[PDB]
């Protein structure tokens, strides 16, 4: 390890949903 | 007996939703057919209060 | 971040956490000099 | 002429449903596919300014917003027939609970969601030309409507200033229970309420209850149920702003009216002609019977016994077809009676209000068809027995910090807790002070 | 004052807070004036239908 | 809201087998995998349990590990087994031995990282992380020594989430092996330390089930494991479907747990009735109640009557009222009234749910946090002091390296739980 | 009348694209240049001439050219659809990038192609009677369009003299970035730029993907949405040459009302109905309302946020159905807002322009339909802090000459990097001081 906040590597986020939401229709 | 089952919102305010008329629809339903409605109003485009006469 | 989504929040005009920096609702304002007043006073022949 | 209702979480929504539910089926607010394709009454007019604005191609928009901090209950409102009516950027949720925490909902998760707020509560503000007031609704019991509440009802308080807000709120019934951690947060809430709110309308589950047993015939009573009947209440209030009458009652009137002194603002509220459909067919319901009728203890929609107090102040409103002689005649009796009493330097007591518009009836409701109605809010020295039995079931909990960790976990001091209780012990001090006569020896 | 008559100057410099006859310049004091000018047409349409029946000829 | 699931040992992966299948049935997925439910209210919360692969598919967020792989054969030759994503199967070269020692420090220090990797890659690709469910016996070797490894692990990295375990505890009777009493104490005194909430069966409370309740002539593992799938999911209800009043495990556990040291519960389910018999029962709101406080359906050996409530909790599925709910549950506490701890004035919090279980027209699940427990954790004291006191079998966790002092701390740790409960059940207001 | 358009590099080739999609679309010109055969409305008029120039027989040619060092884009017009509209002369394609090197561009390799462009530059001016400036399209993040925008530019600014020269720049974003050099470039683009420009436009692809997010509903956005909406801003702005109006402004009136001293011409940019159609057919959208929309920084195409800065000037421009009195009564509403402010020496801080054709409607596009619209151009101080955060990284990277090699081997002197950054110094510290609260008055 790189002197570095230990040699754990955090994986990424995939979809990140907001707060107002569009009331159309969805579908399956 | 327990094929239907609805929640108790859909029973009491809106018991005469039918499964058509929700956001989530399969991908192979005709949507022309649906007549158009996406917003509340007093009267359905009526002419007796619309029409300005002169 | 609060909103989700964005880059960063949008900043906000509207109001504000400091009781001293955020914009009153009710703003209270000046009325126009002609309006008030009396005016000249005319007589007619009787 | 225009109000904005603001609901948060789950007991305000759940409310609100019912609420706006009754406002589109009084005013006449449809579909717009589904033509109406039978008679109507046709007159164009303006009562629907109070509560919807018009885009010019004539579509209705109300004046509302909800709050929540969990999805499922407004997942469900963006999912129905409903759906058509609100704008999506109304309709506001959040990720995660407040999981009854009073700190988590106004230190932690609260402080996020509250900028968007008071954002879109400017976009309804700036679209209103003689804005009266707000209606909240909300419960104290639970963590996200205290926090909340407490937290955007203080930013109001600073950026709006004069204008008036009317609070319709569900309290913790005195021996049903939900939760356990219920006194801490409504004593907590309790505090916050107290310096910023105009009027606040007090509500038990358990006396609506009780009403709708035994008034109405209902061996199962649902939220539904109670969620009707203060839409009913809720409407009979904001009736005079909407319909012709002969005496109105402008929002400001009921604050000159019923708050002596400006922490004296707790009020009770109840409804005369609760009554079912096979006893309405049995019975004439005149002035005088429902006149008698809201002051007795069955009537009532809070669990508190008004014969143990002093009345301060009571507001009738009489919706329907009544006329001012039989009001007067009926206040006459009331006040001949000697199981009524009203503290000596109040000598005139009462305000009237009647209004021509008869309480509507909705196609799956419960309530008969009346052609009178009337509601009463009163102001009353018996409510500080509520607040009594509130503080000692906190001092019971607090005597051993039974759940104080959470709290203080979430970021909170553990000298709040004294601070509040003590300021709530003040408002006890101020309610036995000011019920006490003024009586001089001579 | 610069002014010949000193209670009407002082009078203007006080704030206001009534916005109904057409008098500020704000948005809101616009569209009142426009919401009364509106109604007093269709109240003069209304009472002319239901009294005046000879105005037209 | 999703859950992440971690299935370890034996006890855990049977009983995960059955519980993915009783959930995959209540939402409609078909055993390849592909939706084919009829109504969106299954398909709204499926994000809650399944990630979603392209062109319908849904795969079960669990992780399955184990050190030798002939139950991890038994499970992916079941018949729900296909679904499970291949990579997420991490398996080893030697067995646990029935030793905690060499579980928890050869082989789980071997392995960990791989497990770790794992579930962290699971949980940060979610956009809001609930807490996760780890199924597990207590009395084995690899699911105690490599499930509170974990645990541990999982504590370090996310400590702000909820942490909830399940474990199967030993019958005082049953044993099914002679060093439990190590493996059981070691393993409670790391799970009191790292678990937010930890939820208990005993087998034996589950063969009384089967026998008393439901009369069952030839009872199998499937039945016991069907049950514990039944309150798993039951306790997760009000998370992924509407109702009238919702409950989350966080709300639970604030609601629940007075002291951070108290967090153990007993569990039951109540319209359980045998088969055959005319008589029907779960017909109306006093029936399950009355059911849901009888011994008889309680999953614990300790019975009640010989302790104190100081909370429980009661969610409810199906179409009811919520008076009968309420009277119900003061009409309960008033009659009843020595068994609730007195300074706290409502003990029982009620939650009521819209979708019932399939194949029942209404359904409860009872939580209840009891003092009774203490009286297990003093027969597995005693055990362990009985064994302690004479070396008994101390020579292979020595060897695997254990110094002596993490026993005898790990003893006084428990005699302090005990001590814990003690004073908090006799405790007066004066 | 006349306006001739330079396009540099990709950014500013791609952005092209959609611009000339827009005006054919609202001028009706088909993509191969000639007009509709079977349209008969006989009343041919001129407004097309700011932008195209007639042949004889009736076909459309537009007044622009195309600038590149690498073939691929140039390449990607010439076969794409538009493949006729433009003469093949106007599409001009080096042999090999500028890999990200300004020195690249600017000293060995645009050198050989610069002298082909002033060419086509002449015998564009020659084709003119009223030549009244010039737009240019080009992004300061890339090798070729730093250097051979700035070379071009310089000669441009020798050659023709007073004409004015309008810029619409992609500065890089705060922290979204690209490319490692990019630090560089823009210092070394914003030294030419400072003397060779009369405004410059700041675009930030960040503040276009979060007013693409928030407002619009578009999940997963690409270029196309960011240049769709830089080409409709161009349009805003170039409209008041082409159409008739009640208050025209012309190109010579921005340069004198925006720019109070010879530096400070870095303006932001905003424009108001970014809407879905979903939100668009729930909301009226009155003047007042896209008013006072456009003062929030959710409009704004660059990220900067303004409550740190004060206003100079401010200039609006309103297209489609708007009467001057509510234009009035929206500016004396912004003015009289309190966390809205403007320096003390600009006391009158605004310009208004309010012409009648409303804004275009493009078939694959995402802005719903609307009957009016409003773009503002603001010269704020705000802009300072934008400089400060380039200026650092460019300390990080330069304090241990990260990579200088490749500038030093392709013709460039140490000392300019030390030169350029003083020169942006002073820039801040003109921004500092023209700020200053001047006291002399008290
Ligand atoms: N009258 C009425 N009371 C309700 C309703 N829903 C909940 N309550 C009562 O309000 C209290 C619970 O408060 P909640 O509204 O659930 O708390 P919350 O606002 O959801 O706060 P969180 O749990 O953190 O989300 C209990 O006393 C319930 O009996 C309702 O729909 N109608
Ligand atoms: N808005 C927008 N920005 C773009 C576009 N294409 C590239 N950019 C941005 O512009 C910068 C890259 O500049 P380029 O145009 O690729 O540089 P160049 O002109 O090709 O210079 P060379 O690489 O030497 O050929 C980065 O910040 C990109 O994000 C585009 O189509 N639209
Ligand atoms: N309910 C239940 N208990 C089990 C199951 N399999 C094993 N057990 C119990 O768990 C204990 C054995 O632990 P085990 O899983 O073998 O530990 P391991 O060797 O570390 O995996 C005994 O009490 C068994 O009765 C199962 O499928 N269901
Ligand atoms: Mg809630
Ligand atoms: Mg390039």
């Amino acid at each position: 390890p790189p002197k570095g906040a230990t040699g754990v590597w955090k994986p990424n986020t995939f979809e990140c949903t907001s707060v107002v939401q569009s009331c159309l229709r969805r579908f399956y | 007996v327990l094929n239907c089952r609805p929640t108790t919102y859909r029973r009491d305010y809106i018991p005469t939703a039918q499964p058509n008329e929700y956001r989530t629809l399969s991908h192979k339903t005709n949507l022309q057919d649906m007549p158009p409605s996406f917003a509340y109003s007093t009267y359905a485009l009526d002419d007796p209060r619309r029409i300005i006469k002169y | 971040s609060a909103f989700g989504g964005l880059f960063s929040d949008p900043p906000l005009v509207s109001t504000d956490i400091d009781p001293k920096k955020t914009d009153p609702y009710d703003k209270m304002d000046t009325i126009p000099s002609r309006y008030l007043g009396k005016g000249m006073s005319i007589g007619r022949c009787p | 002429r225009e109000a904005i209702c603001i609901h948060i979480g789950q007991a305000g929504c759940q409310v609100g449903n019912a609420c706006w539910e009754l406002f589109c089926l009084e005013h006449g607010i449809q579909p717009d596919g589904a033509m109406p394709s039978d008679k109507t009454i046709g007159v164009e007019d303006d009562a629907f300014n109070t509560f919807f604005s018009e885009t010019g191609a004539g579509k209705h928009v109300p004046r509302a917003v909800f709050l929540d901090l969990e999805p499922t209950v407004v997942d469900e409102v963006r999912t129905g027939t409903y759906r058509q009516l609100f704008h999506p950027e109304q309709l506001i949720s959040g990720k995660e609970d407040a999981a009854n925490n009073y700190a988590r909902g106004h230190y932690t998760i609260g402080k996020e969601i509250v900028d968007l707020c008071l954002d879109r509560i400017r976009k309804l503000a700036d679209n209103c030309t003689g804005l009266q007031g707000f209606l909240v609704y909300h419960a104290v019991g639970g963590g996200t409507g205290s926090g909340l509440g407490a937290l955007l009802l203080e930013r109001l308080s600073v950026d709006y200033g004069k204008k008036s807000k009317l609070g319709y709120t569900v309290y913790p019934s005195p021996q049903v229970s939900t939760a356990v951690v219920e006194p801490y947060n409504s004593v907590l809430s309790t505090h916050s309420l107290l310096e910023h709110t105009d009027v606040a309308a007090m509500l038990d589950n358990e006396a609506i209850y009780d009403l709708t047993r035994r008034n109405l015939d209902i061996e199962r009573p649902t939220y539904t149920n109670l969620n009707r009947l203060i839409g009913q209440v809720v409407s009979s209030l904001t009736a005079s702003l909407r319909f012709d009458g002969a005496l109105n009652v402008d929002l400001t009137e009921f604050q000159t009216n019923l708050v002596p002194y400006p922490r004296i603002h707790f009020v009770l509220t109840s409804y005369a002609p609760v009554i079912s459909a096979e006893k309405a067919y049995h019975e004439q319901l005149s002035v005088s019977e429902i006149s008698n009728a809201v002051f007795e203890p069955a009537s009532m929609m809070t669990k508190c016994d008004p014969r143990h107090g002093k009345y301060m102040a009571c507001c009738l409103m009489y919706r329907g077809d009544v006329v001012p002689k039989d009001v007067n005649a009926a206040v006459a009796t009331i006040k001949t009676k000697r199981t009524i009493q009203f503290v000596d330097w109040s000598p005139t007591g009462f305000k009237c209000g009647i209004n021509y518009q008869p309480p509507t009836v909705v196609p799956g409701g419960d309530l008969a068809k009346v052609q009178r109605a009337v509601c009463m809010i009163a102001n009353s020295t018996a409510i500080a027995e509520v607040f009594a039995r509130i503080d000692h079931k906190f001092d019971l909990m607090y005597s051993k910090r039974a759940f104080v960790h959470w709290y203080v976990g979430e970021g909170m001091e553990e000298g709040e807790f004294s601070e509040a209780r003590e300021d709530l012990a003040a408002l006890e001090k101020d309610y036995e002070e000011v019920g006490a006569e003024s009586a001089d020896m001579d | 004052c610069p002014s010949v008559t000193p209670q009407l100057y002082e009078k203007s410099h006080k704030p206001s807070v009534t916005v109904g006859m057409g008098m500020k310049g704000s948005a809101a004091s616009t569209a009142c004036w426009r919401d009364q000018v509106d109604k007093e047409e269709q109240l003069h349409a209304i009472w002319a239908k239901r009294y005046d029946r000879r105005s037209n000829a | 809201r999703e859950i992440v699931c971690v299935q370890a040992g034996q006890c855990g992966n049977q009983i995960g087998s059955k519980f993915w299948e009783v959930i995959s049935d209540e939402h409609g997925v078909d055993p390849t995998g592909t939706y084919q439910g009829d109504s969106d209210l299954q398909l709204e919360r499926i994000n809650v349990y399944f990630d979603e692969a392209t062109g319908g598919r849904y795969v079960p967020r669990s992780v399955l590990i184990d050190l030798e792989p002939g139950t991890m054969d038994s499970v992916r030759a079941g018949p729900y087994g296909q679904i499970f994503r291949p990579d997420n199967f991490i398996f080893g070269q030697s067995g646990a031995g029935n030793n905690w020692a060499k579980g928890h420090y050869t082989e789980g220090a071997e392995l960990i990282d791989s497990v770790l990797d794992v579930c962290c890659k699971e949980a940060e690709s979610c956009d809001c992380l609930q807490g996760f469910q780890i199924c597990h016996s207590l009395g084995g070797g690899t699911g105690s020594g490599m499930g509170t490894l974990l645990i541990s692990k999982l504590r370090e990295q996310y400590p702000d989430r909820i942490m909830m375990t399940f474990s199967i505890i030993p019958s005082p009777k049953v044993s099914d092996t002679v060093v439990e009493p190590y493996n059981t104490t070691l393993s409670v005194h790391q799970l009191v330390e790292n678990s937010d909430e930890s939820m208990c069966i005993d087998n034996e409370a589950l063969y009384d089930i089967c026998f008393r309740t439901l009369k069952l002539t030839t009872p199998t593992f499937g039945d016991l494991n069907h049950l514990v799938s039944a309150v798993v999911s039951g306790v997760t209800c009000c998370l992924r479907f509407p109702g009238q009043l919702n409950s989350d495990l966080r709300k639970l556990a604030v609601n629940l747990v007075p002291f951070p040291r108290l967090h153990f519960f007993m569990m039951g389910f109540a319209p359980l009735t045998s088969r055959g018999s005319q008589q029907y029962r779960g017909l109306s709101v006093p029936e399950l109640t009355q059911q849901m406080f009888d011994a008889k359906n309680m999953m614990q050996a300790a019975d009640p009557r010989h302790g104190r409530y100081l909370t429980a909790s009661a969610l409810f599925r199906g179409r009811m009222s919520t008076k009968e709910v309420d009277e119900q549950m003061l009409n309960v506490q008033n009659k009843n009234s020595s068994y609730f701890i007195e300074w706290i004035p409502n003990n029982i919090k009620s939650s009521v749910c819209d979708i019932p279980p399939k194949g029942l027209k209404m359904a409860v699940t009872f939580i209840g946090n009891n003092t009774c427990i203490q009286e297990m954790f003093r027969r597995v004291g005693e055990q362990f002091t009985l064994m302690f006191r004479r070396k008994a079998f101390l020579h292979w966790y020595t060897g695997e390296g254990m110094d002596e002092m993490e026993f005898t701390e790990a003893e006084s740790n428990m005699n302090d739980l005990v001590s814990e409960y003690q004073q908090y059940q006799d405790a007066t207001i004066e």
